[PDB]
RNA sequence: CUAAGAAAUUCACGGCGGGCUUGAUGUCCGCGUCUACCUGGUUCACUGCCGUGUAGGCAG
C-alpha cells in the first residue's frame, strides 16, 4: 500500500510543474504510455483530439502496473501453495485495479 | 463532534513565515491547534454575518520548506534567525530563537449552519475564500494568488443532499485537488496500544513516544524494525497546572473579560496518509473539545478511521 | 562416480537459415533465379473479439468498444500473384562427433559418457536415427504452416561434395506422410549418407530445397520476430516477421525443430505422432510434458541410469537419449 | 469442470488480397492485358483511382483455398478437451455435414460482398470463379446478374454445385482452389476505392488492392439468427456478432446465445443448440481465433 | 480570536605550485513466439469561384 501511494504521489507530482506535453522531438511514447503524466490541451488541437492528443483512460498504464508488480516480487512457480502469497496477488490485483479505476478519471 | 452538511473546500494555501517549533518538544509542522484557532477565527470574522458555522479542517500539507541548515558537518539542524532592531543603545541584546517555514497548505472545513438554506453555494465560498485571504493562518502570512494559472477553486461541496453514488462521486473528485498533499490525523488509540505492546518494564507515555518515531535499530542476535507508518510526534492540546481564575484578579492577562489558566501541552501521535487512504474527507476533520472540569484542552480528530 | 557439474554438447546436424522464394510450377526444376517473398506491412483494425469476464450486463462499454475499434499494423509475406509455388531452400551440414562434450568437468565421467556412446555406435549405429532423420527431411515437415492446405511439395536434396553436386534426391512430401516411418528404398540412401556424417567418418553438407504449391498470391509463414514496446500507434506494432535482408525466412531454430522429432516412444500416447526429442519431452503447441521425470522416461532420469550407474536402458529409448546428444545442450547441475 | 487455459483455432476459407484491374466490356476472355489501377500522387492531398478512358469495368481478382479440419485446434493446454471437442464436431459433421453452410458460402461467393464501394450502382457484377487443382481449369462457373442481389439465397441450378465443392474441401478430403475474379461496370474515371493504410491507400506491388481480411469479412457474412431481429439482412460471423457500421454490438453477454456461452455448455454441460446455433458455432470455428482464457 | 501580536546579518577578499596509474586475460553450451481481425473517425466540422460583400451552376 505505501508503495502504490508513493507511485501515486510520484504521478501526481510530476504532471503539476511541467507543462510541456506536446509534439517535439523526441516525445513519441509520452502521448500513449504517458496518459497518465500528460499535459493539458495544445494550441493546434484538431476535432478529434480526445485519441491522437489526449485519450480518455490510463490504457498502457494498467499493464505497466502489472509488470512493475511482478518485477517488484519476484514470483516463483511454487508461490501459491498456500494462501500467503496468493493473498499477495489477489491484492496486487485488486490494487492495480483500484488505480485503474481512479487513473481512468484522470483524462476528464 | 456533529458531522457537517458541507465541506468547504479552501484551496492552495501559500502561508510564509509561519512557527516552525510550535512546541517545546517538536520542531516540523505547526501545530493543529493553531488550524482550529484560524477556523474559530474566521467563524467569528465571517461566520456570524453568513450565518453558518464552522468548526474542521484538513491539514494536507501540499509542499513544506523550512528556514533550516545543517551546520558543517552534524546530523542535527539549526534555525535561521532574523535580526532584530537595536535597543536605546546598539546592543544587539536579546536574540530569541523562533523558527519559520514557508507551507502550501489546504484546508477543508465543516460548515453546520444555514448555507444552503438561506445563502447560495459559491457566493459563500467565494465570500470566505476573499475573507480568508486577510489573516494569518499559524503565526505567518497567507500569501494571495498573483502567478498565473488563476484558480479561486473554493468548492462549496454539499454532502447530506444526493445519492451515495453520487456522494463518493463528490468525494473521489474532492480528493483529485489533493493530490499532492499528506492529511494528518491523530492516531491516539495506536499510541495506546503501543504502550500496551512495551509495558513490559515501565508504561510511560513520554517513553512510548520517544521510542517509537525514532528509526529505532536491532539486529539479529542485522536489520531495522518494519517502519509502520509515518508517525510524527505534534502538540495534541494543553493541560492545566494551576487552578481557575477570575477575569481582573490574574495580573497582566490578555484581557479581563475571560478567566485564565496556567497550561502545559500534551504530545500525541499523529500521520501524514494520503488522502486517497480515507474512506470519506469528512472523517479527517480536527476538531478542539474541551474539559473544563479537569485541565484537559484537547484538539484532536474523531472518526479517524 | 557422479555426474559434471557443467557439462555441455555442441549441436549436431546445425541447419541454415531457411529462405523463402516464390515462382511458378514447372520452372521449378531450373529455379536458380527465382525472386524473394519481401515482408510487407498492412494495416488492420479489428473489432474486439477477447473472452472478456462473462455476465456483463450493460453494454455501456461494449457499445463504445466499436466506437473505439483496435488499429493495428502487421507485417505479412504473400507471393507474387503470378507465382503460385513456394520454395524453401537450406543447408545443413551433419558434424559427426555425437558423443564427446566441450565443458566437461570431470575427466571419470567424460571417459564413462565417451565409451558408452562409443559401444552404442558399435553395436547399434546411427542408421536408425539416420533413418528418422531422412524421413524428417524427407517430408517437408520444416514447412510448418505452408504444408497444410498444399496442392503438391515436392523436396529436393542436394549433396555438395567439392561446390559441385554429388547427389541429388527428389521426393513428394505428401506421399511420405507426417505419421508412419516407412522404410523406403531412395530415402535409405539419404539415411546411411547422414549416418556416415554423423558417424564421424566423412563430413555431409546437403542443400535442402522444398516447393509447395499452395496458390496463387497466398499467405506464407515465416518466423514471427519479438517485438520491443518501442513505439507509438503506427510502425509494426503488433506482429513483425523475420527477415534476412531481402527475403521472408524461417528461424534456424524453428527449422531444426523440426528436423528433430524423433520420439514416437513416449508412453503416455501411440498415435497422437512423433514429438521433438527434448528433455521432459515437451510441446509448446500442446502445454504437455511427455516423458514426465516421475516415471523413469525423461532424459536426465536415463542419462544418470545409463552412466553412473550402468543400467543400459530399452533399446527404444537408448536411441532417444543419443538423439538429443545430437541437439545438444546444458547437462548436468 | 472447465475449459481449456489456452486454446486456438487457425482460419480456413484463405483469402489472397485483391489485384483491381480497368478494362473495357465484353473483353473478360483477355484479362490478361488488363492495365493494373495506378494510384498518383496530385494535389489537399487525395488518391483517387484514376480509371482510363479506354477503361470502364473493374476486374477484382483474387484467389480462395479452403483447409478443411476445422475441429482440431491449433495448441489446447487440457488433453480432456481437444478430445470432447472433437467429438463434438464430428458428430456435427456426422448428424448434418456442414452442406448449408457452403451454400451460404457459395450465396457469399455470389454476390461481389468483398466489393464494397466498388459494388453499389454497378450495372452488372459477374464474378468468375475458377477450380483449379494441377494447374488448369476443371469447371468454371459464370454468375448472373439477378441472381446476385444481397439477401436472397435459394438452390440455383448450378450455385449447388459450386457449394457442394466448398463443402468437399472444407470436410477435410482434398482441398481446393479458387481463382475468384469479379468484372462490374462502374463508370469511366469513377474514383473506385479499395482500402486504406494509415491519405494512404493500400497497395501490393504496382497496383491497388483490398486487405484479405476485408475480403474474409465479407466472405463470412453467415450469421442470421441472433436475439434481436432478422429483418435487414444477415451479419457477418464474430463471436460476439459485432457490428461497427450499424455501430451496436449485438449478441450481448446478458443473453447465453454468444458463442463463448454457446460453445461452453456445448462441449461441457452439453446443451446442444439449434441447428442454426450450431451453424453458428462451426462457423465461428472456421474463422479461428484465441479462445479460452 | 491561532506558543497570538514585533523584527534589515552587514561591509572586504589571488587557492596555488607540481606529477608515468601500469602489467595479463577463451564468455560458454541450447532453444517452435503462436492464431484471428472491415481504418469507410472528416489522412482539415472541405475546396477555386460570379462584387474588395455571405448571394453557386459541369468529374459539384
Amino acid at each position: 500500500g505505501q508503495i502504490c501511494d508513493e507511485a501515486l504521489q510520484y504521478a501526481a507530482r510530476l504532471r503539476e510543474l511541467e507543462p510541456g506535453w506536446s509534439a517535439t522531438p523526441g516525445c513519441q511514447l509520452h502521448d500513449a504510455e504517458q496518459l497518465w503524466l500528460d499535459p493539458l490541451r495544445a494550441q493546434t488541437d484538431e476535432t478529434f483530439l480526445q485519441r491522437r492528443l489526449r485519450g480518455d483512460w490510463p490504457a498502457e498504464v494498467g499493464n505497466r502496473f502489472a509488470n512493475w508488480l511482478n518485477r517488484a516480487v519476484s514470483s516463483d512457480s511454487q508461490i501459491l501453495g498456500s494462501p500467503e502469497a496468493a493473498q499477495w496477488s489477489q491484492e496486487l490485483s485488486k490494487e492495480l485495479t483500484m488505480f485503474k479505476e481512479i487513473l481512468e478519471d484522470e483524462r476528464d | 463532534v456533529t458531522d457537517p452538511e458541507a465541506l468547504l473546500l479552501l484551496p492552495r494555501l501559500s502561508i510564509q513565515n509561519a512557527n516552525a517549533i510550535s512546541s517545546p518538544l517538536t520542531w516540523g509542522f505547526p501545530s493543529p491547534g493553531a488550524f482550529t484557532g484560524f477556523v474559530h477565527a474566521l467563524q467569528r470574522r465571517v461566520g456570524i454575518s453568513l450565518d453558518i458555522e464552522l468548526d474542521g479542517v484538513g491539514i494536507v500539507c501540499h509542499r513544506f520548506e523550512a528556514q533550516i541548515s545543517q551546520p558543517a558537518g552534524k546530523r542535527t539542524k539549526v534555525f535561521n534567525l532574523t535580526r532584530n532592531p537595536l535597543n536605546r543603545d546598539g546592543s544587539t541584546a536579546a536574540i530569541v530563537e523562533e523558527g519559520r517555514a514557508h507551507l502550501e497548505v489546504s484546508l477543508l472545513l465543516g460548515v453546520h449552519g444555514d448555507g444552503l438554506d438561506d445563502h447560495p453555494a459559491q457566493e459563500i465560498a467565494r465570500q470566505v475564500q476573499e475573507q480568508a485571504g486577510a489573516m494569518r493562518l499559524a503565526g505567518g502570512s497567507i500569501l494571495p494568488w498573483c502567478n498565473e494559472r488563476f484558480p479561486a477553486p473554493n468548492a462549496e461541496l454539499l454532502m447530506l443532499g444526493g445519492s451515495d453514488e453520487q456522494r463518493r462521486k463528490n468525494q473521489r473528485r474532492l480528493t483529485r485537488r489533493l493530490l499532492p498533499g499528506f492529511a494528518l490525523v491523530s492516531r491516539e488509540a495506536l499510541l495506546q496500544q503501543h504502550l500496551e505492546t512495551l509495558r513490559t518494564t515501565l508504561p510511560e507515555a513520554t517513553t512510548l513516544d520517544a521510542l517509537l518515531d525514532l528509526c529505532r535499530i536491532n539486529f539479529e542476535p542485522w536489520q531495522v524494525r518494519d517502519k509502520p507508518g509515518w508517525l510524527v510526534p505534534i502538540p495534541a492540546g494543553y493541560n492545566a497546572l494551576s487552578p481557575l481564575y477570575l477575569p481582573g484578579e490574574v495580573r497582566n492577562a490578555r484581557d479581563r473579560e475571560t478567566p485564565l489558566r496556567f497550561v502545559e501541552n500534551l504530545f500525541g501521535l499523529g500521520e501524514w496518509l494520503s488522502p486517497h487512504r480515507v474512506a470519506a474527507l469528512s472523517d479527517l476533520l480536527w476538531y478542539h473539545h474541551a474539559e473544563p472540569d479537569k485541565g484537559l484542552y484537547r484538539w484532536s480528530t474523531p472518526r479517524f478511521v | 562416480l557422479s555426474t559434471a557439474s557443467v557439462l555441455a554438447f555442441e549441436r549436431k546436424l546445425d541447419p541454415s537459415d531457411a529462405l523463402m522464394s516464390a515462382g511458378a510450377w514447372a520452372q521449378r526444376d531450373a529455379s536458380q533465379e527465382w525472386p524473394a517473398v519481401t515482408v510487407r506491412e498492412k494495416s488492420v483494425r479489428g473489432t474486439i473479439s477477447n473472452r472478456l469476464k462473462t455476465k456483463d450486463r450493460d453494454p455501456a462499454k461494449l457499445d463504445a468498444s466499436i466506437q473505439s475499434p483496435n488499429l493495428q499494423t502487421v507485417d505479412v509475406a504473400n507471393l507474387p500473384s503470378d507465382a503460385d509455388t513456394l520454395k524453401v531452400r537450406f543447408t545443413l551440414r551433419v558434424l559427426g562427433g555425437a558423443g564427446t562434450p566441450s565443458a566437461c568437468n570431470d575427466a571419470a565421467y567424460r571417459d564413462k559418457l565417451l565409451q558408452t556412446v562409443a559401444t552404442y555406435v558399435n553395436e547399434q549405429g546411427f542408421a536408425e536415427l539416420a533413418r528418422r532423420y531422412a524421413h524428417n527431411l524427407a517430408n517437408a515437415r520444416f514447412l510448418w504452416r505452408n504444408r497444410v492446405g498444399a496442392e503438391a511439395v515436392e523436396v529436393r536434396i542436394n549433396h555438395i561434395r567439392q561446390g559441385e553436386v554429388a547427389r541429388t534426391w527428389r521426393f513428394d512430401a505428401l506421399a511420405i506422410g507426417l505419421r508412419d516411418f516407412k522404410a523406403d528404398a531412395e530415402l535409405d540412401a539419404l539415411a546411411e549418407l547422414i549416418a556416415s556424417g554423423l558417424s564421424g567418418s566423412g563430413h555431409v553438407l546437403l542443400e535442402v530445397v522444398a516447393f509447395a504449391r499452395i496458390g496463387d498470391g497466398q499467405e506464407v509463414f515465416p518466423s514471427q520476430e519479438l517485438i520491443l514496446d518501442k513505439g507509438d500507434k503506427k510502425g509494426q506494432k503488433s506482429k513483425t516477421l523475420y527477415s534476412v535482408r531481402d527475403a521472408a525466412a524461417i528461424h534456424s531454430q524453428k527449422i531444426g525443430n523440426a528436423l528433430r522429432t524423433i520420439d514416437t516412444w513416449y508412453p503416455d500416447e501411440d498415435g497422437l505422432g512423433p514429438i521433438a526429442v527434448e528433455p521432459y519431452g515437451s510441446v509448446t503447441s500442446q502445454g504437455k510434458a511427455y516423458r514426465q521425470p516421475k516415471q523413469k522416461l525423461d532424459f536426465y532420469t536415463l542419462l544418470d541410469n545409463w552412466v553412473l550407474r550402468d543400467e543400459a536402458p530399452a533399446v527404444e529409448q537408448q536411441h532417444y537419449v543419443i538423439a538429443n546428444l545430437i541437439r545438444g545442450g546444458v547437462f548436468g547441475e
